[PDB]
């Protein structure tokens, strides 16, 4: 019940819009694949 | 939770023409956009969280699951991982941003770091729609370096992604 459309090339745009800011972020990643920050309700392990 | 080889009377084999696709379904309301991907090789890639495993259409045929982790939050269609490239952690990266319900655009941003205990991996600051899970990051060459779609949300409330990445794997021996 779930299906694909092709909707763009794969490819570098010299002309793509700027933004974001490089961050510098301690996590952890736990058996569920989520990333946890330190003061996170999730931080400290879980299955 | 992680790694696992899926169980797929054979069926027609779907279109997997190279490039980036949207993953759409049918909810009670109508058609939505689940989440996105990227096809190379004749392989589909995506985050395990798109689409849970679920068999994809594409054209007249199907793809099914080949590979998945949930740890990695990495799934690929088709046939082993073939992405083989990673961010060099010194140049600027472009996101091909699937939105759900607007068209395709590129932005280009200066990747950070996320410190893992077991390393660093490459994050960009980049706050995209629920759905938009699976587009495709891009390194100047045009080859896919990661995925978009997994991180955290910051305590000033900007998200922050990991550019979701695996290593290539080999065909079945
Ligand atoms: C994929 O389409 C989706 C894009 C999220 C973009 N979020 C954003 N710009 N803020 N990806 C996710 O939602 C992703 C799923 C992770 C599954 C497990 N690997 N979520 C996150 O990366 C992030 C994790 C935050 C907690 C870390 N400990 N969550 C969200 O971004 C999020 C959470 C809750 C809600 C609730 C309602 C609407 C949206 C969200 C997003």
């Amino acid at each position: 019940d779930m299906w694909i459309e092709r909707t763009a090339d794969i490819s570098w745009e010299s002309d793509a819009e700027i933004t974001g800011s490089s961050e510098r972020v301690d996590v952890r990643l736990d058996d569920d694949g989520n990333f946890q920050l330190m003061n996170d309700p999730g931080a400290g392990g879980g299955g | 939770g992680g790694g696992v080889l899926w169980d797929t009377k054979e069926y027609k084999k779907g279109d997997t023409t190279t490039g980036v696709y949207r993953i759409m379904t049918r909810g009670l309301l109508g058609s939505y956009q689940a989440g996105a991907g990227v096809m190379v090789e004749g392989v589909f890639h995506t985050l395990w969280h798109t689409t849970k495993g679920a068999a994809l259409m594409s054209g007249e045929g199907r793809l099914d699951p080949y590979w998945g982790s949930v740890k990695e939050d990495r799934l690929c269609y088709g046939g082993p991982w073939k992405l083989q490239h990673k961010w060099n952690g010194q140049d600027e990266v472009q996101m091909i941003v699937v939105e759900p319900g607007k068209n395709v655009k590129n932005v280009r941003t200066k990747p950070g770091v996320f410190k893992t205990p077991e390393g660093e991996i490459g994050a960009v600051t980049l706050d995209f729609p629920t759905g938009t899970s699976g587009s495709p990051i891009v390194d100047k060459n045009g080859d896919v370096i990661g995925l978009y779609g997994n991180g955290v949300i910051m305590p000033n409330g900007s998200y922050i992604s990991a550019i979701v990445q695996g290593k290539r794997m080999d065909e079945p021996i």
